[PDB]
């Protein structure tokens, strides 16, 4: 009567009326939009290990008493949806162990009468989309000792007083996150903040007036919250205007990470607001900054995160604490300027359509312990100089960039102690053995979509002796030169699928000797030299369908005969040309 | 042959082509250090074309690994930036010409690198050079 997924029985829109078809042994049940009514008790008492109960839409109007017996393993239970509004006493009574539970849309009307003093185990609590009209955060909560997360979006919730937050005045021990989403909070009350503690606290889209939010950051004072997090919505009500001066009670609240989301009206004097000076970590996302200029040089941030922004100039920046800079997903395009961030070890550049002149070197940044560079999907880099003061670079990805200049000289000369390199998908075409010099602590290498000069891969992995990852898929290579393997003595995983190989060499893979996975699938090989993988004493994994073979014999009496003895290793169905046939099933007189 | 010099960390000489023997005297003030130079190029020739279109072709070989090709444009033929590309076909040259490099680590070894001075109004080789770079 159901969907069997795995363990995993999926029922979901199936008009059914009750919830038994299905082993004791299912740990999920998906059994949403059922016209269910009534959840009768005893009714899950077969299911010993169930884990996952997802009850959303299921019209239920009435939980019967120890409906829930039997379930003394259930973690997550899912009622969105189920207009059910008054829980009697003992609704949650057999949920032991459970951690998560989701009544958004229940028409739940406060928090006072919902039965779930005794869910010890609880951690997360969600209660959105409901008619609570009072943020009062009650007094079983105590016995609550490991929930950190109770989501109160879109309520009623017009206030908050002193004696609303009284439960965590008394217990500062606990490390709680409020979600205030799209609450029309419009007073809180004097003090109400003062020896508040709280690790979250998100406050999207409750304000409609620039004067009522004014006055109700100033009456957070006290709070302390790791992180806050300010913003509205593009489909619901916003601010006419957004002074900065709004933001005035801010500074007497301690934060630790401050998070910007979209304002209708913005103005960048907003992100260099003074009570952002001492903030940890700035963060800012789907704003409509067009400039980043004059920080003031004592702002206190260590991390910086720019995400879906619009900037129009990329930002000059001098904070000497920077340890950590992300601009990605920005609107449009923008070309690098250089900086000066002297604590910089962490950059992340990518997807920006960014051109960047004069890659890369110690002028262009300013810092001597980045270790971390991300510059992937990204337009045209145009190489320079070979990392010279940048030699503490452990990471470095240039995926889907169009690099340039990088096959005119060993523009990574310097990176001694780099671990993973992705020139992936860069346009680039190798004619330069001496490309990977200087990269002898390389371990992966990712080099898929790119070419060789005459379509041969050429020695130049002479000096990368510590790679254990080397793709190069999808190059176009049509052969590979002379003992350009002989050193990868560590390689693990060699991937040269989605080339055009006509022939493959014996003493290529004489010296793989740490080789676990090799992918030779999706060529155009029609045989393979005898033995050629017999000193492959590490092989596991080895791919080589999608490839014409030739099944006449004793031309293929080798590679028949291994495939069949290594009929464990082989991914895939190397099949013989024209008949189909499984090359490992071929059998030579 | 044609000139040397040794700097802290280069032994830097040139001789003509095999195949062209043009003669131009080309030196170097101080003796190029590849940690990072500042000088002057000095340049002293009777050019055998006009200079108003001057490239170079530079084939270049790092430890005996030869690198692409390469084309290089000093005179573009529209207000230059230096003064000898005003110069005609047999016209005396003489001039020295400011340059700088730094922050780029050059690998241990020798080099090769042939410089083809080429007119490009005529594409005939005005001269072409056989420089041997030898890194401590
Ligand atoms: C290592 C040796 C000393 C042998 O050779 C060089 O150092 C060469 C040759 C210099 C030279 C000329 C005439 C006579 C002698 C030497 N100089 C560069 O490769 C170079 C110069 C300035 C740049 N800004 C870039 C940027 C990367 C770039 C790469 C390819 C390209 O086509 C353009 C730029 C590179
Ligand atoms: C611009 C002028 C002409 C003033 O000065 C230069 O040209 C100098 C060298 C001058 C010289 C001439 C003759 C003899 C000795 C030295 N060079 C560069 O500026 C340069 C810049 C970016 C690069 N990216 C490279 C790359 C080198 C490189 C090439 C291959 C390789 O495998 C490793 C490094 C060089
Ligand atoms: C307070 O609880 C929050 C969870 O709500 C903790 O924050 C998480 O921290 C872990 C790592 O420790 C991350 O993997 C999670 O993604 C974080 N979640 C959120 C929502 O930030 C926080 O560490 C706790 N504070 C303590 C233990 O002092
Ligand atoms: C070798 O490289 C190919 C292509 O570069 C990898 O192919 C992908 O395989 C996964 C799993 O089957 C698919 O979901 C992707 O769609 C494939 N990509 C393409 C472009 O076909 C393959 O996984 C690699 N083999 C390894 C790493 O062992
Ligand atoms: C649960 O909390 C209530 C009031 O907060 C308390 O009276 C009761 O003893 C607690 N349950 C225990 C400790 O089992
Ligand atoms: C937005 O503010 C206006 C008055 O400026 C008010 O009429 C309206 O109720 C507010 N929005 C909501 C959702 O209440
Ligand atoms: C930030 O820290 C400094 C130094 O501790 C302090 O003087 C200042 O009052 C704090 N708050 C700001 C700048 O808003
Ligand atoms: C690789 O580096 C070693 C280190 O001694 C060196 O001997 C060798 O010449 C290099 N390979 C080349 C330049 O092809
Ligand atoms: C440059 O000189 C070397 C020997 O120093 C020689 O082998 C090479 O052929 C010469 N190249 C040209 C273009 O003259
Ligand atoms: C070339 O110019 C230099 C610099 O002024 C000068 O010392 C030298 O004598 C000149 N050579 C000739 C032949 O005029």
């Amino acid at each position: 009567p159901c969907i069997e997924v795995v363990i995993t029985y999926q029922c979901m829109d199936q008009k059914l009326s009750k919830v038994d078809d299905i082993p004791s042994s299912t740990k999920n049940i998906d059994l949403s939009f059922n016209p269910l009514k009534i959840l009768k008790s005893y009714s899950f008492s077969n299911f010993s290990e169930l884990q996952w109960l997802d009850l959303s839409r299921c019209e239920i109007e009435t939980i019967e008493d120890k409906a829930w017996h039997g379930l003394h393993h259930l973690s997550n239970l899912i009622l969105t949806g189920n207009p059910i509004q008054s829980f009697s006493p003992g609704s949650f009574s057999g949920l032991t162990s459970l951690e998560n539970l989701v009544a958004v849309e229940t028409k739940l009307a406060s928090l006072e009468s919902f039965p779930i003093g005794q869910l010890i185990t609880l951690k997360k609590l969600n209660v959105a989309h409901n008619f609570i009209h009072s943020c009062k955060l009650p007094a079983y909560f105590s016995n609550l000792t490991n929930l950190v997360h109770v989501d109160l979006s879109y309520n009623y919730i017009q206030t908050i007083t002193v004696n609303d937050l009284q439960f965590l005045r008394e217990n500062p021990q606990v490390n709680l996150s409020l979600d205030m989403s799209l609450n029309p909070i419009d007073f809180i009350q004097d003090q109400a903040f003062q020896g508040i503690k709280l690790h979250e606290l998100t406050l999207r889209g409750n304000f409609n007036s620039s004067n009522i939010m004014k006055t109700c950051l100033q009456n957070l004072a006290g709070l302390h919250v790791h992180r806050l997090i300010l913003g509205e919505f593009k489909d619901e009500r916003n601010l006419e205007i957004f002074e900065p001066s709004i933001m005035e009670g801010l500074c007497d609240v301690t934060i630790d990470e401050f998070r910007l989301t979209y304002t209708n009206d913005f103005s960048d004097d907003i992100v260099k607001f003074h009570c952002l000076a001492n903030v940890s970590a700035m963060s800012l996302a789907g704003v409509s900054i067009k400039y980043l200029e004059d920080v003031p040089k004592h702002f206190k941030w260590q991390s910086l995160s720019i995400i879906r922004c619009q900037l129009k100039q990329f930002p000059t920046l001098d904070l000497p604490f920077l340890k950590s800079l992300t601009l990605t997903m920005n609107k449009g395009s923008i070309s690098f300027k250089k900086v000066a961030l002297p604590s910089l070890s962490y950059l992340d550049l990518s997807r920006n359509a960014l051109s960047f002149s004069g890659c890369c070197s110690y002028s262009d940044l300013g810092t001597n312990s980045l270790r971390h560079l991300d510059l992937s999907f990204n337009g045209a880099i145009i190489m320079s100089a070979n990392f010279m003061g940048l030699e503490e670079l452990q990471h470095l990805d240039f995926q889907h960039s169009t690099l340039k200049r990088v096959t005119e000289f060993s523009a990574f000369l310097s990176l001694e102690k780099l671990l993973y390199l992705d020139i992936s998908y860069t346009n680039t075409k190798i004619d330069f053995d001496g490309i990977f010099l200087g990269l002898t602590s390389l371990n992966t290498l990712k080099m898929a979509g790119n070419s060789f000069k005459d379509n041969t891969l050429s020695n130049v992995f002479a000096n990368t002796t510590n790679l254990t990852f080397l793709d190069l898929s999808k190059c176009q290579l049509e052969q590979i030169s002379w003992g350009v393997f002989d050193t990868l003595h560590r390689l693990q995983l060699l991937n040269m699928s989605h080339n055009n190989l006509l022939f493959l060499d014996s003493s290529h893979y004489n010296q793989l000797y740490s080789l676990k996975e090799l992918a030779l699938d999706t060529n155009q090989l029609k045989s393979v030299p005898d033995g050629i993988f017999d000193r492959l004493t590490s092989l596991q994994k080895i791919w080589l369908h999608t490839n014409p073979w030739d099944c006449s014999c004793p031309r293929i009496d080798y590679l028949s005969r291994w495939l069949n003895k290594n009929s464990q290793k082989e991914q895939g169905s190397a099949k013989c040309s024209g008949s189909g046939k499984p090359v490992r099933s071929i059998i030579c007189p | 042959q044609q000139w040397f010099c040794n700097s802290s960390d280069a032994i830097i000489s040139y001789s003509y082509c095999d195949h062209l023997k043009f003669p131009i005297s080309i030196s170097s003030e101080p003796c190029i250090r590849l940690r990072g130079t500042n000088g002057f190029v000095h340049v002293e020739f009777i050019p055998r074309g006009n200079l108003k279109y001057l490239y170079f072709n530079l084939f270049i070989s790092v430890n005996s690994i030869e690198l692409p090709k390469r084309k290089e444009v000093l005179c573009h033929g529209h207000d230059d930036d230096y003064s000898f590309c005003r110069a005609l076909k047999g016209e005396t040259v003489n001039t020295s010409i400011p340059f700088s490099f730094e922050g780029i680590l050059f690998p241990k070894g020798h080099y090769r690198c042939v410089a083809e001075a080429i007119a490009g109004d005529t594409e005939e080789k005005l001269f072409c050079l056989n420089f041997t770079i030898i890194h401590r």
